[PDB]
């Protein structure tokens, strides 16, 4: 099974630096190109660099946006696909994705990106981290009912959210966090039938990575 | 500098009915020896990276279901999607990979369905929240279609504007329709100074506003 996994996004100032990595296994790294994707919040996909395989001497190629600045790298022994990133502006804000490219000596070559990570996100902004305060959303006073968690005050992003550990994914509704002085602020909704809750117990799951910040609130009547 | 461009931007269709999406390139991508057009097309789900679904202009990924369809040649090329199913909200990039790699802008595809009413839901602020001095009031209006709606917050009858944050999320995978969320946030002392709390929602489905409150008193 072929799997791509992105660490190391985060907060850096403008004009810092960053590395990402990408830990790759299920298919003989070597064989294949690579390439780095990045997506600026709500904006497209922009294509950044590739590194080509063992028969090619691992070349490299960049768009203009990001040559001269950013460096692509391998290691072939452990399998890992780097970024490195300098001189770094607000506008190089965006989730990054390694994606695995081509093997055109492979018998099986066809041109594409076939595989795509998770992606990790960066923000580059000189805004201090600030971990979120969690709050529950019980009513005050039928058939169904709804609860949420409000998750006030953060920064960067981003945030996740999930219910009793996942086993809450049906009618749950996570929204776009929103921005205000330096600050996010972000809201989820579950919607479960009032036979279950309160005699079922509720929680959210809130991490926010960049402070390492692990919450569960329980949502409990009043 | 290849530049790939898209349209349209973006558009709606009801499930099973047809969706045309077009690319275009700068220069041919059409590599005259091999016979190949070095164009592919990307979805991308809400909150999901990108997937492959169709390479070499015309040639489905294995695992795309055949209402998928990709054509065309040189420097025009078209992404056709027969029975759309709800679950195909995406969007949608074509990417040349004739010169290094470029994608596209993208073609955000929504689908229509039947109008619905919101179901709204409003939360005072928890008193662990106003035991640090600030007191926010939380309203969700959920599952509503069209995306077009409007929310008003009243303290004890008059409209407040500002100290509110709003919020939609992309249309759900499933059933097509949209959610909000607005949240008003005061300090814990101008919470404390009023009574009622109102969250007002204008939808098309209705012709008065669809009301939720509480009351600090009660
Ligand atoms: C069928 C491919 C023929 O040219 C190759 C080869 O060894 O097969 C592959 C070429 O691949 C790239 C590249 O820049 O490495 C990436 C491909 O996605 C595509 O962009 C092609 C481009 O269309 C070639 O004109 O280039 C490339 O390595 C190539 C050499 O540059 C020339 O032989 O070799
Ligand atoms: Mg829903
Ligand atoms: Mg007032
Ligand atoms: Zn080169």
């Amino acid at each position: 099974e072929v799997k791509l996994v992105e660490s190391g996004g985060g907060l850096v100032q403008s004009g810092g630096s960053l590395r990402l990595s990408c830990a790759t296994s299920g298919f003989t790294f070597t064989d294949y190109y690579m390439s780095w994707v990045r997506q600026p919040p709500g904006k497209a996909l922009e294509w950044l660099a590739f590194i080509r395989n063992k028969a090619k001497g691992y070349t490299t190629e960049y768009s203009s946006s990001v040559k001269g600045r950013f460096t692509i790298s391998r290691d072939n022994s452990q399998s890992f696909l780097y970024l490195q990133m300098n001189t770094l502006r607000a506008e190089d804000s965006a989730t990054y994705y390694c994606a695995r490219d081509i093997n055109p000596g492979s018998d099986g070559y066809y041109d594409a990106l076939d595989y795509w990570g998770q992606g990790t996100s960066v923000t580059v902004s000189r805004a201090k981290t600030t971990p979120p305060s969690v709050y529950p959303l019980a009513p005050g006073s039928n058939s169904m009912v709804t609860l949420g968690c409000l998750v006030k005050g953060y920064f960067p992003e981003p945030v996740t959210v999930t219910w009793n550990s996942g086993s809450l994914s049906s009618g749950v509704h996570t929204f776009p966090a929103v921005l205000q002085s330096d600050l996010y602020t972000l809201s989820s909704s579950v919607t479960v039938p009032s036979s279950t809750w309160p005699s079922e117990t509720v929680t959210c799951n809130v991490a926010h990575p960049a402070s390492s910040t692990k919450v569960d609130k329980k949502i409990v009547p009043r | 500098d290849i530049v790939m461009t898209q349209s349209p931007s973006s558009l709606a269709v009801s499930a099973g009915e047809k969706v045309t999406m077009s690319c275009k390139s700068s220069q041919s991508l059409l590599n005259s020896r091999t016979r190949k057009n070095y164009l592919a097309w990307y979805q991308q789900k809400p909150g999901q990276s990108p997937k492959l679904l169709i390479y070499w202009a015309s040639t489905r990924e294995s695992g795309v279901p055949d209402r998928f369809t990709g054509s065309g040649s040189g420097t025009d090329f078209t992404l056709t999607i027969s029975s759309v199913q709800a679950e195909d909200l995406a969007v949608y990039y074509c990417k040349q990979s004739y010169n290094l790699r470029t994608f596209g802008g993208g073609t955000k595809l929504e689908l229509k369905r039947a109008d619905a009413a919101p179901t709204v839901s409003i939360f005072p602020p928890s008193s662990e929240q106003l035991t640090s001095g600030g007191a926010s009031v939380v309203c969700f209006l959920n599952n509503f279609y069209p995306k077009s709606i409007a929310v008003k917050w009243k303290i004890d009858g008059s409209e407040r504007q500002n100290g509110v944050l709003n919020s939609w999320t992309d249309q759900d995978k499933k059933d097509s329709t949209y959610s909000m969320s607005s949240t008003l946030t005061l300090t814990k002392d101008e919470y404390e100074r009023h009574n009622s709390y109102t969250c007002e929602a204008t939808h098309k489905t209705s012709t008065s506003p669809i009301v939720k409150s509480f009351n600090r008193n009660e």
